[PDB]
C-alpha cells in the first residue's frame, strides 16, 4: 500500500506544474520580496507562508 | 433570485467523449469549434448523447466563428433519423494552454446562455490528455450581478461540494469575475464496457500460442547472467551493514536502487515466464494431439 | 458472397484515452501478472472446444 | 494458603468465554479479507507502474 501511494506521489507532481529558481537582489516593504530569476527579468513576487 | 444558479454535473457519455478528443487532438496547431447536443433535465443535471464538430476556421473562437447554416444542417438531419436533440452548450480546443474562458471566449457563451442559462464550454488541451479528465474542464456564467452583492458562492449546494480546478493564471482571474467552474464526470453503461474490453475471438488465441525457442533460451541465460552480476553487489551489502544510520547505508554500501530489491524482482519475473512455458506447452501437448 | 476478413481493433491515439480512462475494471483479459495469464490459459481451452 | 476455587472456571467457560470463543471467529473472517485485500494491493501495483 506505501509502495502504490507512492509511485501516484511521484506521478501527482510530474502533473503539477515546474519550478524555477533566482536570486533576491533586494527586499520589499509591502511583505513582498524581488526576485532576479536566472534567463528571465526581475519580479516582486509574494513570498511562502512559512518565511 | 430567479434560477437556483447551481452549477450541473456534467455527464458526457463515453460514446461522446471519444468524438471531442478526436476533432482537438486531430487540429493541432488549430482551435476547433463544436456545440454539444444532449438533453438538459432538472437544475443540476446535462446528459451529453453527442457533440458536433462544426468546420474549423480560421477566425479562431468568436460569435463570428457561429454558423447558423453549418448549425441548421446537423439538426435538420438527426430530426429526420430521429436522433434529435438540441443545445446544452459548446465546446473547443486550446492547443497549447490551460482550461480558462477568454472574455472573446465568454462572449461565445454568452450567445448560448442566452437559449439557456446552464450552457457550458468546454476546454480540452490534447498534448496533455494521457488521461481522460485532465486538463479538461467545464465552466459556466454566472449573473454579473450576484457578483456585486456577493451572492457568488451557491454552487456549493446541489452538488458534491468538492471542486477540483487546476492552475492560478487566467482561470482564478475569470474563475472571479465571469464564470463557475465544475468538474466533468464521465458516465457508461455496460454494454459499451464489454466491448471495450473484448479483442475478438483472437484474445483466446494469443493464449495457447507458442514461441520459437531461440527466444525462449536467450530469454532465460540473459536473466540468469543478470543475477550473477548484481548478486556480487549484493554479496558487498550483506558483507557490511553492522553500522547504524540507516541513510548512511544507502550511501556506503548501497540501499539506493537496492541489489536485493532488484535482484528478487528479476527472478520472480523469470520464474513466472518459465512456469507458463511449461504449461501453455503441456497444455497443448494434450490438448491438440 | 460475404467473405469474412479479420475485424481487428488496434485503435487511434486519440481514442485510447478515453478508453482506459472510463475503464475501472480489472478487464477481461489483459495478459499483466501470473494471475491473469492463469484464467487465461483455463479460458483458451475452453475457447478452442467451442470453436 | 492451600486451595482455590474450581467452580470460579467452571463459570467463566460457559458464560464469557463462550462469546469470546466466536469473537475470535471473527477475526478469523478478518484474516480470510485481507488475504483478498493482500493480493488486490499487488494488482494495484500493476497499474500504478503502467
Amino acid at each position: 500500500n506505501d509502495k502504490v501511494r507512492f509511485i501516484k506521489d511521484e506521478l501527482r507532481l510530474l502533473q503539477e506544474p515546474g519550478s524555477y529558481v533566482g536570486e533576491v537582489i533586494k527586499i520589499v516593504s509591502d511583505k513582498k520580496v524581488l526576485v532576479k530569476v536566472q534567463p528571465e527579468g526581475k519580479y516582486i513576487v509574494d513570498v511562502a507562508k512559512d518565511i | 433570485t430567479g434560477r437556483d444558479d447551481t452549477k450541473e454535473t456534467v455527464y458526457i457519455s463515453s460514446i461522446a467523449l471519444l468524438k471531442m478528443l478526436k476533432h482537438g487532438r486531430a487540429g493541432v496547431p488549430m482551435e476547433v469549434m463544436g456545440l454539444m447536443l444532449g438533453e438538459f433535465v432538472d437544475d443540476y443535471t446535462v446528459n451529453v448523447v453527442d457533440v458536433f464538430a462544426m468546420p474549423q476556421s480560421g477566425t479562431g473562437v468568436s460569435v463570428e466563428a457561429v454558423d447558423d447554416v453549418f448549425q441548421a444542417k446537423m439538426m435538420d438531419m438527426l430530426k429526420q433519423t430521429g436522433r434529435d436533440q438540441m443545445v446544452v452548450g459548446w465546446y473547443h480546443s486550446h492547443p497549447g494552454f490551460g482550461c480558462w474562458l477568454s472574455s472573446v471566449d465568454v462572449n461565445t457563451q454568452k450567445s448560448f446562455e442566452q437559449l439557456n442559462s446552464r450552457a457550458v464550454a468546454v476546454v480540452v488541451d490534447p498534448i496533455q490528455s494521457v488521461k481522460g479528465k485532465v486538463v479538461i474542464d467545464a465552466f459556466r456564467l454566472i449573473d454579473t450581478g450576484a457578483l456585486i452583492n456577493n451572492l457568488e458562492p451557491r454552487q456549493t449546494t446541489s452538488n458534491t461540494g468538492l471542486l477540483n480546478k487546476a492552475n492560478i493564471q487566467a482561470l482564478i482571474h475569470g474563475l472571479n469575475r465571469h464564470y463557475y467552474s465544475l468538474n466533468i464526470d464521465y458516465h457508461k453503461t455496460a454494454k459499451e464496457t464489454k466491448m471495450l474490453m473484448n479483442l475478438h475471438k483472437e484474445q483466446w488465441q494469443s493464449g495457447l500460442k507458442m514461441y520459437d525457442y531461440e527466444e525462449k533460451e536467450e530469454s532465460n541465460l540473459a536473466a540468469t547472467k543478470s543475477m550473477v552480476k548484481i548478486a556480487e553487489q549484493y554479496s558487498k551489502r550483506i558483507e557490511e551493514e553492522k553500522e547504524l544510520t540507516e541513510e548512511e547505508l544507502k550511501t556506503r554500501y548501497v540501499g539506493r536502487q537496492d541489489p536485493k530489491k532488484h535482484l528478487s524482482e528479476t527472478a520472480d519475473e523469470t520464474l513466472e515466464n518459465n512456469i507458463v512455458s511449461v504449461l501453455t506447452a503441456g497444455v497443448n501437448s494434450v490438448a491438440i494431439k | 458472397t460475404f467473405l469474412h476478413l479479420p475485424c481487428t481493433i488496434e485503435a487511434e491515439e486519440a481514442e485510447e484515452i478515453g478508453v482506459e480512462h472510463l475503464l475501472r475494471d480489472v478487464r477481461d483479459q489483459a495478459a499483466g501478472g501470473l494471475s491473469i495469464r492463469l484464467t487465461n490459459q483455463l479460458k483458451s481451452l475452453k475457447g478452442l472446444q467451442s470453436k | 494458603n492451600n486451595n482455590s476455587a474450581l467452580s470460579n472456571v467452571n463459570s467463566d467457560i460457559y458464560f464469557k468465554l463462550k462469546k469470546l470463543e466466536k469473537e475470535y471467529e471473527l477475526l478469523t473472517l478478518q484474516e480470510d479479507y485481507i488475504k483478498d485485500e493482500q493480493r488486490h494491493l499487488k494488482r494495484e501495483l500493476k497499474r500504478a507502474q503502467e
